[PDB]
């Protein structure tokens, strides 16, 4: 195993300097990563894996040879989210989150529709096989409850279709900040479900601060995509781009908000909306706090502009 | 077979009934009134107008 390093973009999230506050290791936070699963003896990773789930073919398994990574893909995504701060590897915005990896996606990092949606339920319903146990309405943040807190999907099509959209909708009303990729055909507008208003949609810059060329237009936020060490498997470490890449640090960035919310307050904050500028919203704190790239305000390039943790940090806890 | 969405009226539909256009279903969802079906592809006329089923989407 190599000796730690941070990669580039974890810096440029501004991550570190958030983990004296928390590294995410707030028991009721999980981040759902639907994937092509994990390498979950990987040592960067293993301590952070609370939960392994395969959606594949319509049929639900918790059997980790069902749930291990056949690509690479997952292992690479979760490890930008919560590759563990120690002597090794790389670390990840979260260094110390739970991760719940629900595998959506085949070896071949291909996946249907339908096991997608599948995978949000997974999410919703937790380990335990139930949204709201204790019937109070309250899913994501209720200790109660095993929900996951973000859902982070690594993943996009150009069909909008009404059960999916369906199921995104029972993620956001059970709070569940929602997190997509914006696709990488260079488009003018994200893919789906990154397209729809319940969920952020994740543009990619590279290491000069340029966007992507890449990176489908009209995001929400950016981060990272472009040359991003990693996880990979079998225990070791690769570097890759893509919007895929970009998102699992806005899904950081959000389970660092909530953690810390939590640890101060004993509850989360809303989820919030699109046009959100205020600091009483995970969106709305995501939007002001992001470092405002190119043109004055919300371009098509860099949405509200990359996100930075320390900053939405403070903003959630002032 | 092509595998299908189908978005129902819960009190209205009944799973079972897939069978007698020759489907099978894959997973019924608990958080929306949704089912996945396997149907042969020249069914999908019929299902669509099956008790209860509202729409039937393709699996993309
Ligand atoms: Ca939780
Ligand atoms: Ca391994
Ligand atoms: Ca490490
Ligand atoms: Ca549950
Ligand atoms: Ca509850
Ligand atoms: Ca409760
Ligand atoms: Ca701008
Ligand atoms: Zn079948």
């Amino acid at each position: 195993q190599p000796a730690q390093t941070i990669p580039w973009g974890i810096e440029r999230v501004k991550a570190p300097s958030v983990w004296s506050i928390t590294d995410g290791s707030v028991s009721v936070i999980q981040v759902a990563v639907l994937d092509t699963g994990v390498d979950y003896d990987h040592p960067d990773l293993a301590a952070n894996i609370a939960w392994c789930v395969s959606t594949l073919r319509g049929k639900v398994s918790t059997k980790l040879r069902d749930c291990a990574d056949q690509n690479g893909h997952g292992t690479h995504v979760i490890g930008t989210i919560a590759a563990l701060n120690n002597d090794i590897g790389v670390v990840g915005v979260a260094p110390g989150v739970q991760i719940y990896s629900v595998r959506v996606l085949d070896a071949r990092g291909s996946g249907s529709y339908s096991d997608i949606a599948i995978g949000i339920e997974q999410a919703i319903l937790g380990p335990d096989g139930v949204a709201d146990k204790d019937g109070d309405g309250i899913i994501a943040g209720d200790p109660d409850d095993d929900a996951a807190e973000v859902i982070s999907m690594s993943l996009g099509g150009p069909a909008d279709d009404s059960y999916l959209y369906d199921m995104i909708i029972q993620a956001y009303n059970a709070g569940i900040v929602i997190v997509a990729a914006s696709g990488n055909e260079g488009a003018p507008s994200p893919s789906y479900p990154a397209a729809y208003p319940e969920v952020i949609a994740v543009g990619a810059i590279d290491s000069n601060d340029n966007i992507a060329s890449f990176s489908n237009r009209q995001p929400e936020v950016s981060a990272p995509g472009v040359d991003i060490l990693s996880t990979y498997p079998d225990d070791s470490y690769e570097t890759l781009m893509g919007t895929a890449m970009a998102t699992p640090h806005v899904s950081g960035v959000v389970a660092l908000i909530q953690a810390a919310y939590y640890q101060k307050y004993g509850k989360i904050l809303p989820v919030g909306t699109f046009d959100d500028i205020s600091k009483n919203t995970v969106r709305g704190i995501l939007h002001i706090t992001a470092d405002d790239l190119g043109p004055t305000g919300w371009d098509a390039d860099y949405g509200y502009g990359v996100v930075r943790a320390a900053l939405a940090v403070q903003a959630a806890l002032g | 077979t092509i595998r299908v969405i189908v978005s129902v009226d819960k009190a209205k539909f009944n799973p079972h009934e897939v069978l007698g256009i020759g489907g099978h279903i894959v997973y019924q969802f608990k958080l929306i009134p949704a089912v996945v079906v396997d149907v042969p592809a020249n069914a999908v006329g019929k299902l669509k107008k099956m008790p209860g089923v509202e729409k039937v989407e393709f699996d993309h």
